[PDB]
C-alpha cells in the first residue's frame, strides 16, 4: 500500500524532477523501454550521466549504512 | 501479510503498528494490537504494548517478552547464557542481533541494544512502572502516571511540553493518541474487547468485522469508508485467500508449524517452496523453467545460494561474524575483518581498492581512509552530535541552536547557510548567506492544519498542492496559474491526468496492478503485454513491435523489432551477471575483453581497436588509441584528473587545477589558460581566458540576465514568469516570442492540432500517424525522410541528394554514406572519441568528468577551444595564439561561422551539425536548430517531460545531452 | 614416445638431438639427425641440420622447415600473416609460443622470439649461408666455410680459438663433432646415408640396424657395446612393441595421425586417450578407476580439467597470452594481469599477499616488491650481465673480466670471493678473502681427460673418485683412506654397496624398475610393494608390516602398523587439497579449525587449545595461550620478529637486534644482555652474557680447537683426520678415545659384530631381530625396554621403576606415568611448547627460527637462559640477576648439577631428561648420554649415512634436532 505520510524529503525529490509522475508509476514506464536504454554494461562510465537521464540544470548543488561500504551481496 | 492492513494471512489475528515519537536522533515508540490474547492488561488496555515489555516468568528458562511476543536454539538461533546467580545476568543475545539484560529480585531491563550504535536505557520507580527513557546517556523521554498504573503523559525530559495524551474512559480502554504531530485517531471496540471502528485523523474511517466468537476469531469484511479497499478473506484451515476490491483473488497454503509453500495469484503464476523439516529453506520453484537451491553448514549460516544454469555467491563467516566474503557470479572477491567489539576493519572492494576505518575510545567513527584519497574525517564534541565532516577537503563545519536540531552549516568558501524550524520539526525555512552583507536563494514552506506540505515558495516561483485527504496529491498549481488534476480509481491506482488545456492521458491496469495499456494526448494507444515473470515482450504501438525475448536469465539478448519492414535483428550475448562483451547487427560488430579482476581493456568497433590500461587500484592511464597513438594521465591527491600527456614530442602536456570547493578553476597547457570564478551558490558569473573576458549578471529570479564578452558584446535576455524566451537583444536586434505555457509558440503565424505545430514561418511541416514529421515545404524546397522501426531516420531526401545513416546495435550513428564521401566514428562509451573522413584521424578531448570539449588533436597538431558556460565551442585556436575558427549563436545556434580553417562539427552538447539536412544528432535523434524543437516524441512516453518534442524550458542554463 | 635415446617410437624414424656448444648466456647449438627423409643435403651433409636454417616456399605457402625437418590454421595454431607488400614479412606465430620473421630478397629470417628475453638475429652472405648470429644486439657466433657450402669452423667473434671444427671426407658426411670441452666422437653410414654405428669420446658404441628398403625404412636391434643397451623393436600395423635387455616388452597403440591412445606395460598398468577428432585430448583414463575429463571454451584453452571423484582447476585465460587465473581445489582463488606486450604486473598470492612488480626500459625485472618486505632489486650495466641483486638487504657486487664469466663476489661485511677458471669453463678453484692479510677456505678442484671431476680439495680432506667411462661414479676414496666401491647392473643400476671394511649393501628391482627389497649390513631384507598406480601399499618387513592404504585421493587414509600384535590403529581423513587435521589414533587426538581466508585459527590437541590470529599482510600476532595467557608479535622492516610482549604488565618486552647478513646479534629485554659477533665466514667466536665471556679459538682444518669461558674454564680439543673426537684436554681431567673411523668405537675393551658395540665400559648390550638394543646389563642393574610396532618405545623396566609414554598420531611423546606423578606434553608442530606437571604450566620461548633456547615462563616469573653456539642450555637466571640454575657437559652431555632451584629438563636440542633412565629425545629416537650414540636405528636406512647408530661426528659443532 500507500497509505503513508510524505515528509518533506519525500517532496523536495519530487519537485526538482520534469517527470511529473509518482514514483510507482515512473519506474514502469522506465521499465518498459529497454529498447534503447540497453548500454555497455560491466564497466563504469566517467560521465555521471546515464542513459535514462535526461534534462538537468547547470548550478552546482551540495545538499547534505551510513558509514560502512555497501558490500554486493547481502541477505 | 501486509494486503491492506498489517494483519497477518496465517491466522485471524489483528495486527496493527502504530508510532508515537519519531525523533531524529533515532528513538521509536511503536505499539501494537495483537488482537489475539489480548485479555492481559500491561498498564495501556485490552491488547496495547508499547515494545518495552520483556519480562521474565523465571530466571532463565526460554522466558522473554515484547510487543510482538547457553541453551542455544535451532529454531529462532537465541543463547542465553547465565553470568552470575547474585545478580541474574540472562544476555538474550536473539539471532537478528538483539540484547536484553534482565535483573532479578528487581524487574528491571537493562542493555537494549539493536545493534552497534543503537542503545537503550530505562529508569524505573519503587513499584514495577518505569518513568525514564534514555537513549545512550540523555534523558530523552519521561513517562507519566495517573494514580491507576496508566501512562498519560511522556515528555521529553528536556523542556516541559505535552507530546504524547492517551486518553482513557470508563471501560479501561485508550480513545486517543494526539502523537507529536497532533494527529488525534479514535476507537471504538466491540463487548468481547475487539477493535471495530478506526477513524484516522484526516477523516478516514475502517470498518472491522469479526467471523468467530471469543479470542481467536477470524477478521474478514475489512472495508474503507467509501468502498476504497474491500478486501475479501476466507480461510479453509491451513490455506487461506484474499481478495481485493478489483477481483484480484490470492491463494496461499501454510502448513501446521506456520510456513509458506504456495502463493497462487489470480493472474496464474505460482510459487513453490520445499524445506527439509529443520527450519530453514532448500529449494526454491519460481513460476518459469528455473529453481534454487540452498546449501547450509554448521549452524545454518546458508553457505551456498546456487541457482539453475549459473553461479553461487558462496558466502562466509569466521566462527560467528557477519558477512567477510563474498565470491560474486563474476568472480571477484571482496573481503573483510571485524573485532570482538563491532568497529569493521579492513575491507578488500572488488578489483583493487583497501578501506581503513579508524575510531576514537567511544564507539563512533573517526577516519575512513581509501587508497588514493577519497578520506573522510568525522569531530565528535563531548555530547553525540557531529560538529565537523570533511569528505574531500571542504571541513563543513554544523551549528546547533542549543537543541537537537541543526542551525546553520559553515562552508569553507564564505557561504554560510540558517535552518528556521518552529515549536514541532518539519523544518520551515532554509536561507543562505555568504562573506558580504547580501542574501540569496532563501526558500519557504507551508504546512496545512495536517502534517502535509501546502505551498512551496521557490525564487523561480511559488507552487500550490491540494490533498484530497488521503495524501495523494489530488491538484498541483504551478506559479503562472495552471493546474493540474489527478484522479484516482479503486485501490489508489492513478487513471487520468487531465490538465489544463483539454487534453488528457489515460492510464491502465491489468489483475496484476501492472501499467498495460497508455493513451497519447494526440490520441495513441499501447498495449504493453508481460511475460508470467513480469517484463514486457511486446510493446504493441499502435503502429510498432518490438517482440522482447530473454534468455531464461533475466538478460535481453534479441530485439526483433519491425513495422512490416525494416526489420532490425538486434543481438547480445549478456553472460551470468551482465558483461555482454558482444553486440552483432547487420552493419557493424563490437566486442569487448575483460580482465581477471573485471577491466574493460578492449573496445574493438567494426575494424577498430581501442585499449586502455589499469593501474593497482582500479585508475584508468596510458590509453592507446588506433593510428598508433597513445596518452597517459596522471592523477594527484584525492583521486582527480591532474595532467594529461601525449606520446608526440611536440604535444605539450594539459595541466588543470581544482579549488577548495572541489571544482575545476584553472587549466593550462603551455600558453593557453582558462580560468572560471564562483560567487559562491555555484554558478559561472566570471571567466578569463588570458586575452578574452566574459561576465554574466542575473536577474532577480536567478537567471541569466546580462552577458558581457570584451570582444563588443554586451546581450540582455528577458523571460517570463516560467522562464521562457520572451525579449532577446544581443547588440540592438531586439526579438519577441511568445509561449502558451507549455512549449507551444502562441504567435499569429502557427496552428496547433492537438500538442504539434503544423506551420512556423511560412514552412509547413507534416507529421504521420506515428508522431514524428516526414515532410517539410519551405520556400520552394521538399525534404522527405524515411524512418524504421526503431523511430530513427535512415535516409532523408528530395533536395537533389540521398543521404545513408548506418547505425549499430545500441543506436548511435557509425556510417554516413553521402555524396561528399565517407565519414566514420568512434564514440567511447556515451562520448565521440574520433572520427575520419578519408583525410585523417582526428580525436576529440573533453572535460575530465563533463561533455565540454576542450581540445582536437589531428594532422600531428593540437587546437583548444573556448566553451562559455553552456558548454558549447564558439572559438577554436592553436598552440601560437591565433584565432582560428569563430562562430555565433543567437537565439538557439546557427553556422555563423566567418573564418573555416579546419571542419569543426562540434555543437552545444555532444551534438553533430550536418551540412546535408542542417540537424543535429546529439544520441539517438534529430533536433531543429532553427525550430527550436525536435521532430520525433521521446521513447518516454510522459515520465520524460510534459512535451513529446520540447528541448529544454530556455536554451540559456539548461542542457539535454544523450538525446533524451 | 622415446623409448630409446636415439629411437623415435611413432614410426621407425631414427631421431638423434646433439648440443655443440652451451653459452653460459643462454645460446645453445644443437643439431638433429631426421632419418626419415634422409635423401636431401643442406651443406652439413646427407640429414642433418644446424637449428638455424628455415627455408620458405613463396610468400607463405608450405615449406616453413623447421630445424627438425592471417592464415589461421587450427590443428597446429599458426598465425602467419601479411604485414605490408613491401618487403615481405611472414611473422608464422606458432602456438609454442614461438615467432619467425622471414625476409625477401635475401633468403633468411630474424625475430626468433622463443620467450620474453630471448632473441636471435642472423646475417647471411649474398649466398644461402648464414654468416654471423647476435643474441640481442652483439654477435656471438661466426660461421667458416671451406669455400664448398659445408661448415668447418664456428668462432664467438670475440677471441681466435676453435670451437667445433667438423672433419669431411670424399663421401659427403661428417666424421667428427670436436665440440668445445673437447670431445670427439666418430660416425660411420651406410651406402643408403643412413647412420650404423656411433661412437662415443669415452669408447662406448652404440651399434645400428635397418631392416626396411628405401627411405621409409625400420630401425631395429639398437645395442650396445657389451649388451648393456639392447632394445628389440616391432612394428605391427599400427602397434608398436619395444623391449628392453631385461624381458620388459612395452606395447602402444596408436592412429593414424600420430597421437597415443592406447599405452599398456608388461606388468598390468594400462592408460588410456580420448580424442575430440580435432588433435585435442578430451577423457584421460588411468589404470584405475579414476579418470580425467578436459573441457574446452573457444579456442581450446584447456579450461576446466575435472579429475574423477575430486574438484576442478578452472583455467581462466583473457586472451593469447599466459594463465591469468587459478582456483585451488579447495577453494582458494588467484589472478594475475598481463599487458599487450607481455611485462607481468601485480598479482595476489593464494591467501592475501600481492607482488608488484617493475621492469627497465630494456623490459629486465628491476624490482619485485612484497607487502611488508622481501623485496628483490636487481641493477644491471650498459651490456646484459648482472651487476647487483639484493634479497632483503645483501647487495651482493659482482665483478667481470671482460669475459662471461664471474671472477669476484664481494659481501658487506669486509670478506669477498675469489674465482680461477681455465682456457674452458668448468671453474677451478674459489677463494675468500677478508679485510685482513690472510686465506681461510680455499677449495680446489681437478678434471680428468675428459670432463669429469677426478679429485676435490677440501682444508679437512681430499675425496677422489674414479670412473669407467661411463659416468657412473663406481669407487669413492675418502681423505682418511677407506673406499667405496659400486656394482652396476644391466640398464646402469646399482646393485652393491660394497665398503673397505666387508660389510656390503644389496639392492634389488622388480621388472618395473622400482626398489624392491634392500639388503641390509645386518643382514636384512625387504620387500617394498606396490600397486597398478605407483605408491606403496605394503612395506612387507621380515618381521613386522606396515600396509599402507589411502582414500582415491592420493593421501594416506590408514596405518595398520604391527607386527600382528600391538596393534597402533592411525588414521587420517585429507580433503580434496590437503589439509587433514584429523590427526587421531587410539591414544591422542587432534583437530586444526581453519579461518574463512585460508588460514590456521585453533590447534585443539585432545582437551586442550591454544588459538592463534593473523594480520592483514599474512604474519602470525597475537598468539593466545591456554589458563589466561596471551602473548604479542611485533615485526620490523624486511619481515623479522622484532618484539615479543607478554599479558602481564610485570613483565617487560624482549627485544632482538639483528646484524646487516641477517642473523641474531643482540638480545635484550630489560638487563639481561645476549651478544653474539661473527668473523664473517659464519661462525661463533665470541659470546657475551653481560657479565661473562666465551672465546673459541679453531685450527687450520676449520674445527673448534680451544674455548676459554671466563668462569674459571679453559679445555682444548684434538680430533683425528676424519672429525671423531680423540682427546679432551680439561684442568687436570684428561681424557682420550679411539674409533675405526667408521663410528664405532675402537678399544682393547669393545666390541663390534657388523655393526653395533657389544660391551663398553664394563656395560653388556643385548639386541632384538629387529636391531634396537633391548636388554642393558651395567654394574648391578639390569635394564629391559620393549618395543613397539614403530620402533618406539613403550615400557622399560628392571630397575625397580615401570613408567609408560603415550604417543600420538604424528609419533610424539605427549603423556609420561611416571611413579611420581603424571606428565603432560603441549607441543607446537615439531617443538615442545609447554609442560605441565601438576604444579603450574611452564612454557618454553626459543629463538625466532632455531631450536636454541631462550626463556622460560612459569609461577608468573620468567627465566632466561645462557646457551653457546651449540644450542646447549648451560645456566639459567632470574630477573633480580642471581644464579638460579647451573649444569656442566663434560663430553657428551652427562649432567653434573650442583646447583638447581628449578627443574631444567632441556638439552643440546630439543631433548628432554628422564630422571628415571637418563636418557635424551628429541623427536623419534632415544640417545644415550653415557654412551655417546642412540640406542636405535632410524627409518632412513641408508639415505641418511653409512652408520645407522651414528649421532654426529663431533658433538661440539654438529647438531641433529628432531631425530633422524
Amino acid at each position: 500500500c500507500e497509505e503513508g505520510l510524505k515528509r518533506l524529503q519525500q517532496m523536495l525529490a519530487e519537485y526538482q524532477a520534469q517527470s511529473d509522475v509518482p514514483q510507482e508509476v515512473c519506474d514502469q514506464i522506465l521499465e518498459a523501454a529497454k529498447e534503447s536504454s540497453v548500454g555497455e554494461d560491466g564497466v563504469r562510465s566517467q560521465v555521471k550521466i546515464r542513459k535514462p537521464n535526461g534534462k538537468n540544470n547547470i548550478r552546482y548543488e551540495y545538499d547534505l549504512i551510513t558509514f560502512y561500504r555497501h558490500i554486493n551481496y547481502s541477505d | 501479510e501486509k494486503a491492506g492492513d498489517p494483519v497477518s494471512l496465517v491466522t485471524g489475528e489483528e495486527i496493527l503498528t502504530l508510532n508515537d515519537v519519531e525523533l531524529p536522533n533515532g528513538f521509536v515508540w511503536s505499539r501494537t494490537y495483537r488482537s489475539s490474547k489480548a485479555s492481559r492488561n500491561q498498564g495501556l488496555g485490552y491488547g496495547w504494548r508499547h515494545a518495552f515489555q520483556f519480562e521474565l516468568k523465571e530466571v532463565t528458562d526460554e522466558k522473554h517478552n515484547v510487543t510482538s511476543w547457553t541453551s542455544y536454539q535451532v529454531y529462532v538461533g537465541a543463547s542465553c547464557h547465565f553470568l552470575n546467580p547474585n545478580i541474574r545476568i540472562v544476555t538474550l543475545s536473539s539471532g537478528d542481533q538483539y540484547r536484553f539484560e534482565l535483573v532479578e529480585d528487581i524487574w528491571l531491563l537493562k542493555q537494549v541494544r539493536n545493534g552497534i550504535f543503537s542503545t537503550f536505557q530505562l529508569r524505573y520507580s519503587r513499584n514495577h512502572r518505569l518513568i525514564e527513557v534514555a537513549h545512550n546517556k540523555r534523558p530523552v523521554l519521561e513517562c507519566q502516571y495517573d494514580k491507576q498504573g496508566r501512562l498519560v503523559e511522556l515528555l521529553n525530559a528536556k523542556t516541559e511540553q505535552v507530546l504524547t495524551t492517551y486518553i482513557y474512559d470508563e471501560q479501561d480502554d485508550l480513545v486517543g493518541a494526539t502523537n507529536d504531530l497532533g494527529l488525534t485517531e479514535r476507537y471504538e471496540y466491540q463487548d468481547q474487547h475487539l477493535i471495530a471502528k478506526r477513524v484516522r485523523p484526516t477523516g478516514f474511517t475502517h470498518y472491522f468485522e469479526w467471523s468467530g466468537e471469543g479470542s481467536s476469531a477470524k477478521c474478514i469484511r475489512n472495508f474503507g469508508d467509501s468502498g476504497i479497499y474491500d478486501y475479501r478473506f476466507h480461510y479453509e484451515g491451513a490455506k487461506s485467500s484474499y481478495s481485493d476490491s478489483l477481483d484480484n483473488e490470492w491463494t496461499f497454503i501454510h502448513d501446521e508449524q506456520g510456513h509458506l509453500l504456495e502463493k497462487s495469484s489470480p493472474t496464474g503464476r505460482t510459487w513453490q517452496w520445499h524445506y527439509d523439516h529443520l527450519g530453514r529453506k532448500e529449494k526454491a520453484v519460481f513460476p518459469d523453467n528455473s529453481t534454487t537451491q540452498y546449501q547450509y553448514n554448521q549452524q545454518g549460516q546458508l553457505i551456498s545460494k546456487l541457482h539453475s544454469s549459473g553461479a553461487q555467491i558462496q558466502y562466509g563467516y569466521d566462527s560467528l561474524g557477519k558477512l567477510v566474503k563474498t565470491v560474486s557470479p563474476d568472480g571477484d572477491l571482496e573481503k573483510a575483518y571485524y573485532n570482538s567489539l563491532g568497529q569493521r576493519v579492513w575491507d578488500i572492494d572488488a578489483l583493487g581498492c583497501v578501506t581503513e576505518y579508524e575510531y576514537d575510545k567511544h564507539g563512533q567513527v573517526v577516519k575512513r581512509e581509501s587508497e588514493d584519497g577519497k578520506k573522510s574525517r568525522w569531530w565528535w564534541d563531548k555530547q553525540q552530535r557531529l560538529v565537523a565532516h570533511e569528505v574531500d577537503g571542504t571541513l563543513l563545519r554544523y551549528s546547533y541552536g542549543a537543541t537537537d536540531l541543526v542551525n546553520g552549516i559553515a562552508y569553507p568558501d564564505g557561504c554560510v547557510a540558517q535552518i528556521s524550524y518552529d515549536d514541532y520539526g518539519r523544518r520551515t525555512s532554509i536561507r543562505y548567506f555568504n562573506d558580504e552583507d547580501k542574501v540569496g536563494y532563501s526558500e519557504e514552506y507551508a504546512y496545512d492544519e495536517f502534517s502535509r506540505v501546502a505551498q512551496i515558495q521557490t525564487p523561480e516561483g511559488v507552487t500550490s498542492y491540494q490533498w484530497g485527504a488521503l495524501a495523494q496529491q489530488e491538484a498541483v498549481i504551478f506559479p503562472d496559474g495552471s493546474h493540474i488534476s489527478y484522479e484516482y480509481d479503486q485501490q489508489r491506482n492513478l487513471t487520468k491526468l487531465v490538465r489544463s488545456d483539454g487534453l488528457a492521458f489515460e492510464f491502465w491496469y491489468d489483475s496484476e496492478g501492472l501499467l498495460s495499456g497508455t493513451v497519447g494526448f494526440d490520441g495513441l494507444h499501447s498495449q504493453f503485454k508481460y511475460d508470467s515473470m513480469g517484463r514486457i515482450i511486446r510493446k504493441d504501438v499502435a503502429d510498432r513491435t518490438v517482440l522482447y525475448s530473454y534468455d531464461d536469465a533475466g538478460f535481453l539478448q534479441h530485439i526483433k523489432a519491425g513495422n512490416g519492414k525494416n526489420i532490425v535483428e538486434n543481438h547480445f550475448n549478456y553472460t551470468l551477471g551482465g558483461r555482454l562483451t558482444l553486440a552483432s547487427n547487420r552493419h557493424q560488430t563490437l566486442q569487448y575483453q575483460y580482465s581477471s579482476f573485471g577491466h574493460l581493456t578492449k573496445r574493438i568497433q567494426g575494424q577498430f581497436e581501442i585499449g586502455e590500461e589499469f593501474n593497482r587500484v582500479g585508475q584508468r592511464v596510458s590509453q592507446t588509441l588506433p593510428d598508433k597513438t597513445s596518452f597517459n594521465f596522471s592523477y594527484d591527491t584525492n583521486g582527480r584528473l591532474s595532467e594529461i600527456r601525449f606520446s608526440d614530442d611536440s604535444l605539450p602536456k594539459i595541466e588543470f587545477q581544482y579549488d577548495v570547493m572541489g571544482r575545476l578553476s584553472v587549466t593550462e597547457t603551455e600558453s593557453f589558460r582558462e580560468s572560471k570564478l564562483y560567487d559562491g551558490v555555484g554558478r559561472l558569473v566570471e571567466q578569463q581566458w588570458s586575452g578574452r573576458e566574459k561576465k554574466y549578471i542575473y536577474n532577480a529570479q536567478n537567471r541569466i540576465s546580462s552577458i558581457l564578452d570584451n570582444t563588443a558584446g554586451a546581450t540582455h535576455y528577458q523571460y517570463d514568469t516560467l522562464g521562457y524566451v520572451t525579449k532577446v537583444s544581443e547588440a540592438g536586434s531586439t526579438s519577441t516570442f511568445e509561449s502558451d505555457s507549455f512549449g507551444n509558440p502562441a504567435l499569429a503565424d502557427s496552428k496547433v492540432m492537438s500538442d504539434r505545430i503544423e506551420a512556423y514561418a511560412g514552412v509547413r511541416y507534416k507529421y504521420d500517424q506515428q508522431g514524428n514529421q516526414v515532410k517539410r515545404e519551405g520556400d520552394g524546397t521538399v525534404q522527405k525522410r524515411v524512418f524504421d522501426a526503431l523511430s530513427q531516420l535512415v535516409e532523408v531526401h528530395g533536395d537533389s541528394s540521398i543521404s545513408h545513416y548506418e547505425y549499430d546495435a545500441l543506436g548511435r550513428r557509425t556510417k554516413k554514406i553521402t555524396q561528399n564521401g565517407i565519414t566514420e566514428f568512434l564514440w567511447e562509451g556515451e562520448r565521440l572519441l574520433g572520427e575520419r573522413t578519408a583525410d585523417g584521424f582526428r580525436w576529440y578531448l573533453y572535460q575530465p568528468e563533463t561533455y565540454i570539449p576542450l581540445a582536437v588533436l589531428e594532422n600531428g597538431s593540437i587546437y583548444l577551444y573556448e566553451c562559455d558556460q553552456v558548454g558549447k565551442p564558439e572559438r577554436l585556436k592553436d598552440s601560437a595564439g591565433n584565432i582560428v575558427w569563430s562562430a555565433s549563436y543567437d537565439v538557439h545556434g546557427f553556422a555563423s561561422i566567418d573564418v573555416e580553417e579546419v571542419r569543426n562539427p562540434l555543437r552545444f552538447q555532444g551534438q553533430y551539425f550536418d551540412q546535408e539536412t542542417n540537424l543535429h544528432y546529439n544520441l539517438a535523434r534529430y533536433y531543429d536548430p532553427k525550430l527550436g524543437r525536435f521532430i520525433q516524441q521521446d521513447p518516454i512516453s510522459i515520465a520524460g517531460g510534459i512535451n513529446h518534442y520540447q528541448y529544454a524550458v530556455n536554451p540559456i542554463q539548461w542542457i539535454d545531452p544523450t538525446g533524451f
